[PDB]
């Protein structure tokens, strides 16, 4: 019914959404990666902290920007490498939870601005049509209906800007949105979902990427109420 | 509130699939036993049915002793 996605899953987002085309997506999601590539390696790292907006702001010291707010009590930020160091210390000493990233860069910070220019001549103006299916962004936290909305332009404000996730979630939640399936190899974010409402499902595992993981995935999905094509995955046979 | 106790111990034991009340010792943890998020959101369905009471999915964060969940319980 509707679609959501987190960061370069809104890609993939536009990439089911129908505003946009296979190829063109793919292109683009290839060329921003190929950028960050070459010019945000080896530049900072993400910490994330089982805290919200207002808990991490209140003890960030300089140098460090909110990254994404996952809801009221999980707040990743990106920043400078030493920074992020020296933020991580004075929690560690107050001891609240918090957790680190192998990343050689930092997101939807000042440096993304770096590199604006480039991102511009790579290609910008992708025809961009009015989504089939409805889409939710969280850039802006409200549905895009319009064709040409999504350019490189807003790519770009989409890896600068910060998330409203939590907020995104909860108004999901309030515009009737109930069952919420995450398409992704491994849990990623099934545990907040299950804070805010209690019903979400994972696709896959890690180490389980075998076809008895998917099967059970759609038999969770068949449980709640949710018709499901069996009959597609195995053929007819004998009589018994 | 020893049945209830008893009751949480069981059916925490069965949905991790161990043996019974007694193999989870009340005194363990729940993260300890082996719970994750996906596990905790569905002994908090199985509770939640037992005892027909609303109860959130994160409350194993908040009472990680059996004891204490089962007291809250209680009231």
């Amino acid at each position: 019914d509707a679609v959501v996605g987190h960061s370069q899953g809104e890609i993939a987002a536009a990439c089911v959404s129908g505003a946009l085309s296979l190829e063109d997506a793919a292109k683009v999601v290839a060329l921003r990666s190929q950028a960050i590539a070459a010019e945000l390696s080896g530049r900072g790292g993400m910490a994330s902290v089982a805290l919200g907006e207002d808990d991490v702001v209140s003890r960030l010291v300089d140098g460090v920007e909110v990254a994404a707010v996952n809801g009221p009590s999980s707040v990743v930020i990106a920043g400078d490498a030493h920074a992020l160091d020296a933020t991580l210390e004075i929690l560690s000493g107050e001891g609240i939870r918090v957790r680190r990233v192998a990343v050689d860069y930092a997101s939807h910070t000042r440096h993304v601005e770096d590199i604006r220019d480039t991102l511009a001549e790579t290609l910008a103006g992708i025809s961009a049509q009015a989504p089939a299916v409805p889409f939710y962004s969280t850039v802006t936290s409200e549905w895009v209906r319009d064709a040409g909305v999504l350019d490189g332009g807003y790519w770009y404000r989409n890896l600068r800007n910060q998330v409203r996730f939590g907020a995104a979630a909860t108004a999901l939640l309030e515009q009737g949105h109930t069952v919420f399936v995450e398409v992704s190899a491994h849990p990623v974010t099934v545990q907040p979902l299950s804070e805010l409402t209690g019903d979400a499902i994972g696709t896959l595992r890690r180490e389980d990427g075998g076809l008895r993981r998917l099967l059970a995935s759609m038999g969770e999905l068949f449980v709640r109420g949710i018709d499901v094509d069996w009959t597609a995955m195995v053929p007819a046979a004998g009589w018994v | 509130a020893a049945a209830l106790l008893d009751l949480v111990r069981r059916h925490a034991a069965e949905v991790l699939g161990h043996s019974g009340a007694e193999s989870v010792h009340s005194g363990r943890t729940f993260k300890d036993a082996g719970f994750d998020s996906l596990t905790a959101v569905e002994l908090r369905n199985r509770l939640a049915a037992a005892t027909g009471l609303t109860l959130s999915p994160a409350m194993i964060f908040d009472y990680p002793k059996p004891p204490a969940l089962a007291d809250h319980l209680r009231a």
